[PDB]
RNA sequence: UCCUCCUAAAGAGUAACGGAGGAGCACGAAGGUUGGCUAAUCCUGGUCGGACAUCAGGAGGUUAGUGCAAUGGCAUAAGCC
RNA sequence: CCAGGGCUACACACGUGCUACAAUGGCGCAUACAAAGAGAAGCGACCUCGCGAGAGCAAGCGGACCUCAUAAAGUGCGUCGUAGUCCGGAUUGGAGUCUGCAACUCGACUCCAUGAAGUCGGAAUCGCUAGUAAUCGUGGAUCAGAAUGCCACGGUGAAUAC
RNA sequence: CGCGGGGUGGAGCAGCCUGGUAGCUCGUCGGGCUCAUAACCCGAAGAUCGUCGGUUCAAAUCCGGCCCCCGCAACCA
């Protein structure tokens, strides 16, 4: 809520003078935070998922979907139409309860934290976070979860290159390398 | 959004060691007790103290001392 | 590691040091002593230590300082 | 019961709670509770949550955790790059405190292998 | 015995112990209809996670899919919900 | 005759040890009891510094007197409550100490952090008939330094032998 | 040339014509027992399945060629 008044007034201001933009829509905004769980070990045990799906819906404010598997592969021993990993694709106003939630506490708790990585980008704006553990995030009960398992942040923007959608991230006080 | 299915999103406060108290909106309960925030923790610093690190020279110097 | 009461190197190489490096960059040290250590004077001589049966030529870096010369000639050969 | 990096211990004497901690052994635990002013016989399941605070601070002093793996971690790595007797042996997995390597030296070597 | 292509000479038909492949079913949702949807395969970033499981964006645009061989056909989608 | 290097190598195999795998115990303060030695370019108090190896100044003794020398098990008060653990203490990094012209190959010990295998061991198989086995110290010889070996010493102290 | 059947640790056989994780018996290797060797006892490794290709999500197993091996036919004049 009070990052996206401050978004408003404070970082499109500062962005304004970066890149001498002609309009207000011209700056690059986030449009959507996807949080992504591949639990995969969910062949062997068909709870497991259902324990992530418990474990995303406690991080996030939102209950996760259940992708399916989109191809059957040898590899994995996996068949097509197969819940192979847990989602949530939030956006907008929880999206921005939660990005504060992340950047404001949830990244500080990261265990051996020194600074995240600037070269982390698709080429297109587009950040993602790769968090090994689950008990960074303070939802989670200490002694409820049994299995070192993480999910992996995905911050979607409508910037046109990486150097554009970095300084969008940074102007949020976003921790970088 | 679907109500029921998911779970109770409720209003709470951070409140850390430092002092920067923070009200925020979770699935957590009732209260909130950190140890850092984006504030306080040594990453300006940590980087700092991390770096400059190495040095063999010096330190056969303060050994030997002429 | 050994000795508080200064850092120890053999007379003979001290000199051959003082006198090496004064002069300037020539050609490496044919020396035997491995039991002395390194000094920061030595930084830039590419001295020779004794293996057993041969010279093995070694470049004096920041870094080899506080060990002594004996650790950059393998004595024992393995496969 | 969550300071430092992990230290999440329940039922367990100070002194043995922060043995957990790496960086912290048996002796640097009665330090940090003898400057901290904390009985060592009790736990951190029966003390006060603005007590804990004092504890955040004095392990602060040390070097712990992420701070001291990589301190380790530079140290063997550096001796890898120059060269030295110790570096061969880090790299080949072999031991070097002058021990015997022949018989023993499993530790380091690893468990038995064929012929 | 039945289906598909060529042989078959630009309608149909057309033989040979000519050339290649399939069928003797399947399904109360895989039918109906309504209302939606868009694929392959790569590129880059990202926890365990690696070429490939799941996510994001970009590239390509039907190389996809069509319960089953081949043929002809399908975005108005006959495709997938 | 001399400088270094080697006898300390290491895909492996075995011998003989030691330390383990714990709660009949491990950690903590605190208490009582030995014997046999040894010392002269030796053994070296008490002091004062040292986190500790040790460092200076030096007391006495070729010794029933002086010193290395507080024996440890064992008690008595805690605290841990069966964990790969406050078990094990390996291995690595750093910082050191003495000896010695010199400690990297290749010493010993100390401190700090580190915390590997191991949860009583396959076929087999060894020693032991009472102060014996078992377990906890201690000393000496060679020895500048370098014992888990060797050679001695004494603690608590069994079962079983139809 | 025609129609069956094969080709799997070093050896001989299962698993192969019903597609998903390869056994058995000897032999080799390590340790025991023995004065030593054998026998005996206890552990251990060792085959991507003739080869080259298809289909398949995935082939030792389905289908096609080629390469060997083995059986049966190769007749009436
Ligand atoms: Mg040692
Ligand atoms: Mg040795
Ligand atoms: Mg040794
Ligand atoms: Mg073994
Ligand atoms: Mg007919
Ligand atoms: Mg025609
Ligand atoms: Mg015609
Ligand atoms: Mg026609
Ligand atoms: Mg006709
Ligand atoms: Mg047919
Ligand atoms: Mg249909
Ligand atoms: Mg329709
Ligand atoms: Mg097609
Ligand atoms: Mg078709
Ligand atoms: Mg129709
Ligand atoms: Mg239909
Ligand atoms: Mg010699
Ligand atoms: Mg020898
Ligand atoms: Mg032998
Ligand atoms: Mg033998
Ligand atoms: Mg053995
Ligand atoms: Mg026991
Ligand atoms: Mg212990
Ligand atoms: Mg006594
Ligand atoms: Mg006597
Ligand atoms: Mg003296
Ligand atoms: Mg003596
Ligand atoms: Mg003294
Ligand atoms: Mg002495
Ligand atoms: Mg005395
Ligand atoms: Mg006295
Ligand atoms: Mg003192
Ligand atoms: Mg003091
Ligand atoms: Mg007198
Ligand atoms: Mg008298
Ligand atoms: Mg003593
Ligand atoms: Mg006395
Ligand atoms: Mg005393
Ligand atoms: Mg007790
Ligand atoms: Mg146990
Ligand atoms: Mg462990
Ligand atoms: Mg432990
Ligand atoms: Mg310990
Ligand atoms: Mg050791
Ligand atoms: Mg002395
Ligand atoms: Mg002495
Ligand atoms: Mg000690
Ligand atoms: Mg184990
Ligand atoms: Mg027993
Ligand atoms: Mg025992
Ligand atoms: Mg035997
Ligand atoms: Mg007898
Ligand atoms: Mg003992
Ligand atoms: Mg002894
Ligand atoms: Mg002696
Ligand atoms: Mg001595
Ligand atoms: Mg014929
Ligand atoms: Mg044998
Ligand atoms: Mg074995
Ligand atoms: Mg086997
Ligand atoms: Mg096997
Ligand atoms: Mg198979
Ligand atoms: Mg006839």
């Amino acid at each position: 809520a009070k990052l996206h008044d401050y978004y408003k007034d404070e970082v499109v201001k500062k962005l304004m003078t970066e890149f001498n933009y002609n309009s207000v829509m011209q700056v690059p905004r986030v449009e959507k935070i996807t949080l992504n769980m591949g639990v995969g070990e969910a062949i062997a045990d068909k709870k497991l998922l259902d324990n992530a799906a418990a474990d995303l819906a406690a991080i996030s404010g939102q209950k996760p979907l259940i992708t399916k598997a989109r191809k059957s592969v040898a590899g994995f021993k996996i068949r097509q139409g197969y819940p192979i990993g847990c989602k949530v694709t939030l956006r907008g106003e929880r999206m921005w309860e939660f990005f504060e939630r992340l950047i404001t506490i949830a990244v500080p708790r990261i265990r051996d934290f020194r600074g995240l990585s600037a070269k982390s980008f698709d080429g297109r704006g587009n950040y993602s976070m790769g968090v090994r553990e689950q008990i960074i995030f303070p939802e989670i009960d200490y002694d409820k979860v049994d299995r070192v398992r993480g999910l992996d942040i995905t911050i979607t923007t409508t910037a046109k290159s990486d150097e554009e959608g970095r300084a969008l991230l940074a102007a949020f006080d976003f921790p970088f390398r | 959004m679907k109500k029921d299915i998911h779970p109770k999103y409720e209003e709470i406060t951070a409140s850390c060691s430092c002092g920067n108290v923070m009200k925020i909106r979770s699935t957590v309960g009732h209260d909130l007790n950190l140890d850092v925030c984006s504030k306080c923790h040594p990453f300006f610093t940590g980087k700092q103290r991390d770096v400059a690190t190495g040095g063999r020279v010096d330190r056969f110097n303060k050994r030997f001392n002429i | 590691r050994s000795l508080k009461k200064g850092p120890f190197i053999d007379l003979h190489l001290l000199k051959k040091v003082e006198k090496a490096v004064e002069s300037g960059d020539k050609k490496p040290l044919r020396t035997w002593s491995r039991r002395s250590t390194i000094f920061p004077n030595m930084i830039g001589l590419t001295i020779a230590v004794h293996n057993g049966r041969q010279h093995v030529p070694v470049f004096v870096t920041d870094e080899m300082v506080g060990h002594k010369l004996g650790e950059f000639a393998p004595t024992r050969t393995y496969r | 019961a969550r300071i430092a990096g992990i230290n999440i211990p329940d039922h367990k004497h100070a002194v043995i709670a922060l043995t957990s901690i790496y960086g912290v052994g048996k002796t640097r635990s009665k330090a940090i509770l003898a400057a901290a002013g904390i009985a060592e016989d009790v736990k951190i399941s029966e003390l006060s949550e603005g007590q804990i605070d004092t504890l955040r601070d004095e392990v602060a002093k040390f070097v712990v955790e992420g701070d001291l793996r990589r301190e380790i971690s530079m140290s063997i790595k550096r001796l890898m790059d120059l060269g030295c007797y110790r570096g061969l042996r880090h790299r080949r997995g072999l031991p070097v405190r002058g021990q015997r390597t022949k018989t023993n030296a499993r530790t380091r070597k690893g468990p038995r292998k064929p012929i």
